[PDB]
């Protein structure tokens, strides 16, 4: 019954600093390991430390390092902290090939170390950026060898959905179209999230202007502590992550998920007003609480899971399921009936000491796969092609073996991709 | 003169949780596993459900199955997860994920064999099999996937016994899963088959119940599937009690099946009303009968009005009068004379048990064999059809293995209890 | 033998509130709900109005109606809300109004079916049923509106049993609703027809008669509706209880009905005098009837002696004798024989009850019907004219769907039924 | 059995703090929301704190800013407390168009957000004047929405009237003229007081020659929580908010039932003088507490609706009735019979603490539809008239789009809609 978390370049370690920082929040564990009390998760030592069954990869120090010199520092194994030289240079050119190549053989034999360790090996996850270096082009390469090894374990992909107004990243969109190539055939299944969007939530829900990665990274952790501490924890519906599997991936192409949450409330918010499971429920189905910055109304639904912490009563979610099936303006396609995964478990959501989210009584997760990700793709068709016509930043990549032919056929794959949306759409 | 009971999937496993408590209230069994009543009755007809150990112990006769041992670790924590014995305990690692390929097809598979070989140890510690039980979901995957192959296995090899199964059925407003209709679909292919006979139960019938004339704003599952275990047990203790009718399981089954292949029940119960009317309620037979008819007291999202009634099925406990039973039910046929079917004369049966449950008078466990069960097919198949042209999570299905065909025959096979409901609906 | 009532809108719900808690008292039963009596012949027949529910709870056969739960919620707060059950309390959310259209055409509509379910299980509750009554306001959305409405159902359901209601009556002076009127001639339109018998009761007549002859300066609607039960209650226990004559609900009806429209009546009530008098009264039978006869002793705001008397009942409460009630009687008709109709010899019925109302020595309940009451429905059927000419608050019955021809049909009726008050006026 | 306030403009708002005051006044809430003890109005929380059903608009931060600074700071939601940061100028059309019709579209969210908190909405008011920029083009401009949204709800509007002699707003007849195209034609019932005559009621039954809009305020608020904090309430005749529109609108125009309101009682004069309920309502046929300068005397009566609190016995009401029918000179039109809808709460009347009318056992409030009101709209007509025929302060409007056609025929809806009036007064 155990998983694997897998930190690859620094939004995917930056992120999974705070979703280490969660589990401990959720057992009480202390930045040494010592835990008084998820061995799912964790692997035990005869001093009752627990170490978390995860890998960190980085491929110039300072992130790892910035992990070497913090409070968890204690709580990770050397051996999880693998760390390179350089970098990628935001480049799926390096990061997958020349670089990140060299290194990787390493940081599978970790991965394989621990893959011994599980007894039970259910799966693993993977956190990323679909822009970087390492992020997308270290992340891909990784995929090529695990689904070799662990073909039949789960195949969870987390990325960075790439910000169509804010990039720091030129070549962007090439990492991001060579990603699609490599991933859409290898991983099982891939959520990603909007940091734009995330502002929006956080100015609107949280009341707050100023937020920062350690702010957006809190929220983000919130949505996986959800689909990972409290899966394993108790509840009515105890779902698996080979479940959700099971349960969210209608194609064998991929399908990208999104995240949506409700509860995103600030302290202030929650007073005065009190939420029910319903009630939380119809703002997941809210634009306003959509994690992505595409419209919830433009496209069609295909899945949707629910999960479900703290006061949840079946009763009271059944009814939540027969308005958001009935009063909402839900397209759906055809294809699917409305099985919505409901999970539901007792273990209560939980909230970072010092955080922005109030101390909720109750909580919702949605995971959504809806037509209008086409959107997202034309977005970085156009921005691919643009680059690509004029031929801006190719020598970057060219001068680590790339080929132009790759590139156009990546595009043509994502095009593929979204012509398959295009049909899905097309009820039958 | 015993039954087997096997327990299978989240649900089903949550829902044996609340049964085997009732049964051991039944008979004064503490939670610890040893008798500790206070009837002659309670340890006379003991054997039926349990095997009494050295010490004065008394052991479940039954298997609790899944594939995640974090159900079955919460079911053991509480009262009367220590009566059961670890032995009882077979599970899996890893999850099915409600997917009836990987129950049914592949991996579940692989824990049938275990499942099945301490089903044949307790075979062997019976005296003579009256039958088997087992609880689970209609579209879950080892509730229905896994479940399935346990029992046509068993089946195959006690073609004597009895083969019942209760199960949840997908209500028309919580589907979990998206394929659930698909994994329905699968177990009506399989189940119906390979089963004597099996029930129907609503949750979202179940919640209105719950408030609608219970009053309740609060329960849960537990609460729910008290309600359920309330018709379970309700059948066996008359089979196990002394009473003045006939009480036996198979008669029951004999008695309701009509026809080979028409075998769903909507289960009901009375009485069955909130504490504040109870001191403006009144406890007679008419009462009694008034709340078994009343399609509202149905556990089944169906409406026996809207379809013809097969058989009837009127259980009894606790003292009444045969002459007020008889006329009663009587007057029933002859009042509702417009839902029974004509072929069969005085479709109304009765069966009189003289215990009552725990803390009633009286009380009354409706069984019925409508056309209107139709209705629920219906809405699956429809359901499914649409799911399997799109193959709607079937890269999953199919990814381990199952074909397309198969399906597609099980769809037809849906289509057919339909017609033949038709065909009896006249 | 036995009866349900139904009470529909504040009014309905408020005089319903006095109606029963009289009852209670008749028999001895407390506030809670269980009996504590003492007279056997409290329970007796405790059968037609109540249902004695397990514990020697007694549950009073009766429905409570209306379209806002904060009324429903008043009634339950008192002594005797409690002894209703839940199930009694039929409401939906969201008023009427007081519109006629939305209660029954529109809105109040949708309720009535879950009203009708009630009604029909209670009418299975009873062993034989007399009758039924219900309580309500002409002019009002829900009292006559909905009520209207399920009246309609109901007299289909049972043709052969007793339909009758009491209903407010606006009064000359004081309506409420700019349309009462209206409301009134659309209940006229659809009641007549479709009930057995209708009182007329107005408001502005019994606050006369609190200070005229009870010389009260206080009372609230609870003291005049204590009035309006004791007529009601007047009615009904002497066919509950032992006595000289007879004694049946429908006998009286038949007595008071010589054409099949002609159904309206005029009650009255006697003794009903101030304290400070009742030092100075004598209880005979002449004095009784000298308060019966009494024009300001009538609870309508008619005049008897303008019109013609067609019936009247006289019931009598208390040991009295034969020779005397009969005497005094003739004397009556001798009397007035000028406001007596000429078809009908001895015009004048009496009925005799052995039990005296909880307090009294003895009393009498004054039921006519005379040609008189044509004179409200000629004061309606002129407003609304004036009204119809204009479509006041027509917009909002237009709007809910309620045609003007329909009206105007309406307005016709109650024309009719004065013309034949004519007819018969001579 | 639930409704919701409006209160758009620094009118509706201040008027809204008054009565969300006496709200509190009523059943002891505390700032906070904290109530020890009407969920009619209120949407309780997990901690006993309740919240007004009710929303705060204003386009300019100032009023709700007055809000978010006094004591019911805490009381209200903060996303019930709406703001833009500019002004309608007076003007309808920045207020229904150009401006207000930017933040309308958060507005009406949040309204149907707590429309989807009400579980049984009965319906709304919505409070402004008829003369302002937000007060009337915003208000208009939402109800366009709500009657679409909320068709089958009630629409009860209240309204400043503007004052024949005192109007700080030249453009108010152009404003108010534009309103009439565009209320009458969505709302249900419009109502509408005089400050001017709210003035001389101050001087004369109170005997304050210093009033304020904060004492102005309080008076509307106790008309205002007769029919709303009453009429929840329990009482003898229990009237609801679907009710008086029921009983009060009979004409699918609008209708304009116009307030009055007795008792209005200073202490001292409140000594040594007993009223009975028919001397209040006496008191209410009188001219002299006639709330809209509009002289009760020259119109004829359609409607009249006499609510009542406290100490009151049918009995004296209908003896009261009885001499109002009789023996006033109030003439009526034949339409309609004198039913007058009377609504008996037992629900005492309540007095603000430290205000200027004096403690009541009973009170009754008037409602009145009278033909006078067309010599209200011939002081428009000719107010408009003059400043369309110079066509002064047109180009203010012009340059928001405004048509001069439109004008026209916003003012001939108005003559049309005085025609009804002659209509009406014609008798048949
Ligand atoms: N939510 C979130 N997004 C982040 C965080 N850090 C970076 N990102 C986003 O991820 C992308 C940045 O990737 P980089 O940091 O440039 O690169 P990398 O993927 O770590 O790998 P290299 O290019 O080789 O350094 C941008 O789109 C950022 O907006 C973080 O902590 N949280
Ligand atoms: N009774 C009462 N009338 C008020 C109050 N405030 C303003 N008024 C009246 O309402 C009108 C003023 O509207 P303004 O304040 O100018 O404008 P607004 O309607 O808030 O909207 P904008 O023009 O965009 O500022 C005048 O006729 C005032 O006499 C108040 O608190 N109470
Ligand atoms: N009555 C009832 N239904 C349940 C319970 N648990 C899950 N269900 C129902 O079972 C279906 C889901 O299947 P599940 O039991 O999770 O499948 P499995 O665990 O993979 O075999 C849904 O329709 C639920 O409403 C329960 O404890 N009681
Ligand atoms: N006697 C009497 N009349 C009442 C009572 N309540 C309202 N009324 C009368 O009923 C009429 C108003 O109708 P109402 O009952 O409010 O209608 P509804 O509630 O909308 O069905 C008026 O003529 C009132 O005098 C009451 O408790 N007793
Ligand atoms: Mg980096
Ligand atoms: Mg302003």
């Amino acid at each position: 019954r155990e998983c694997i978390s897998i930190h690859v370049g620094q939004a995917g370690v930056q992120i999974g600093n705070a979703c280490w920082e969660l589990y401990c929040l959720e057992h009480g564990i202390q930045p040494d390991g010592q835990m008084p009390s998820f061995n799912t998760f964790f692997s035990e030592t005869g001093a009752g430390k627990h170490v978390p069954r995860a890998v960190f990869v980085d491929l110039e120090p300072t992130v790892i390092d910035e992990v070497r010199t913090g409070t968890y520092r204690q709580l990770f194994h050397p051996e999880q902290l693998i760390t390179g030289k350089e970098d990628a240079a935001n480049n799926y050119a390096r990061g997958h090939y020349t670089i990140g190549k060299e290194i990787i053989d390493l940081v599978l034999d970790r991965i394989r170390k621990l893959a011994d360790q599980c007894t039970g090996l259910q799966g693993f996850s993977v956190f990323h950026s679909f822009g970087g270096g390492t992020g997308s082009g270290f992340t891909s390469l990784l995929m090529e060898r695990l689904s070799v090894d662990y073909g039949k374990k789960s195949k969870l992909e987390f990325s960075i959905y790439p910000a169509p107004q804010v990039s720091t990243a030129v070549v962007e969109p090439y990492n991001s179209i060579l990603t699609t190539h490599t991933t859409l055939e290898h991983s099982d299944c891939a959520f990603m999230v909007d940091n734009e969007a995330i502002y929006d939530i956080c100015r609107r829900n949280l009341d707050i202007e100023r937020p920062t990665y350690t702010n957006l990274n809190r929220l983000i952790g919130q949505i996986v502590s959800s689909i990972t501490a409290s899966l394993r924890f108790d509840g009515a519906l105890n779902v698996d992550l080979t479940e959700f599997q099971t349960n969210l991936v209608p194609y064998p192409r991929g399908h990208f998920p999104l995240a949506t949450y409700a509860p995103v409330i600030s302290a202030e918010k929650a007073y005065h007003e009190q939420l029910s499971v319903a009630e939380i429920t119809n703002a997941c189905f809210e634009p306003a609480n959509q994690m992505v910055k595409c419209d919830p109304r433009h496209g069609k639904y295909m899945a949707c899971c629910l999960l479900y912490r703290g006061d949840v009563v079946p009763k009271d979610v059944n009814a939540a399921i027969a308005t958001i099936k009935t009063k909402r303006t839900i397209q759906f396609v055809d294809w699917c009936p409305t099985g919505f995964k409901v999970g539901i478990n007792y273990e209560p959501p939980t909230v970072v000491p010092g955080g922005d989210l109030a101390k909720v009584q109750r909580a919702v997760c949605m995971l959504s796969n809806t037509t209008a990700i086409a959107e997202a793709w034309a977005r970085l068709d156009h921005k691919f092609d643009l680059m690509y016509a004029k031929r801006a930043f190719v020598h970057w990549y060219v001068g680590e073996g790339m080929e132009e032919g790759e590139f156009s056929e990546a595009r043509e794959d994502m095009a593929a991709l979204e012509k398959d949306y295009e049909e899905v759409g097309v009820d039958s | 003169r015993e039954i087997v009971h096997i327990q299978a999937g989240q649900c089903g496993n949550q829902i044996g949780a609340k049964f085997w408590e009732v049964i051991s209230d039944e008979h004064g069994i503490d939670p610890t596993g040893s008798y500790h009543g206070d009837s002659d009755l309670q340890l006379e007809r003991i054997n039926v459900y349990y095997n009494e150990a050295a010490g004065n112990k008394y052991v479940p006769r039954a298997i609790l199955v899944d594939l995640e041992p974090g159900t079955m670790d919460s079911v053991r924590s509480g009262p009367f997860g220590q009566i059961f014995r670890p032995d009882n305990f077979v599970f899996g690692q890893s999850g099915a994920g409600n997917n009836w390929a990987k129950g049914h097809y592949t991996e579940g598979a692989e824990l049938v064999d275990s499942v099945l070989d301490v089903v044949r140890k307790e075979s062997e510690s019976c005296d003579c099999l009256q039958g088997f039980q087992l609880t689970h979901s209609l579209g879950g995957g080892t509730g229905s996937g896994m479940g399935t192959l346990l029992i046509s296995k068993i089946r195959e090899e006690y073609p004597d016994r009895i083969m019942n199964t209760f199960s949840v059925v997908p209500s028309p407003k919580v589907s979990d899963t998206v394929v659930e209709p698909y994994n329905a679909t699968l177990s009506v292919h399989q189940l119906v088959e390979n089963t004597d006979e099996t029930y129907c139960i609503d949750n979202e019938a179940l919640y209105d119940i719950c408030f609608r004339t219970l009053k309740l704003t609060t329960p849960t599952y537990g609460d729910l599937n008290h309600l359920v275990s309330a018709t379970m047990s309700g059948v066996t203790t008359c089979l196990r009690f002394p009473g003045q009718l006939n009480a036996d399981l198979r008669k029951l089954a004999v008695n309701m099946v009509p026809f080979p292949r028409l075998h769903f029940f909507m289960p009901g119960f009375a009485p069955l009303t909130s504490r504040g009317s109870q001191q403006y309620r009144a406890l007679t037979v008419p009462e009694l009968t008034q709340q078994m008819f009343d399609a509202k007291n149905m556990m089944a999202a169906c409406d026996p009005r809207h379809g013809r009634y097969l058989t009837v099925a009127a259980v009894f406990r606790g003292r009444m009068s045969m002459k007020e039973v008889d006329e009663q039910m009587l007057n029933v046929q002859n009042k509702n004379s417009s839902y029974f079917v004509e072929w069969i004369p005085n479709n109304v049966k009765t069966a009189v048990c003289d215990i009552p449950p725990r803390g009633l008078k009286m009380s009354a466990t409706f069984i019925g064999n409508s056309t209107a069960i139709q209705e629920l097919f219906k809405r699956i198949s429809e359901q499914f059809t649409a799911m399997f042209r799109r193959k709607a999570f079937l890269h999953w299905y199919t990814g381990e293995g199952m074909d397309e065909m198969e399906f597609t025959e099980a769809e037809s096979n849906m289509n057919d209890l339909v017609s033949e409901y038709q065909q009896y609906q006249d």
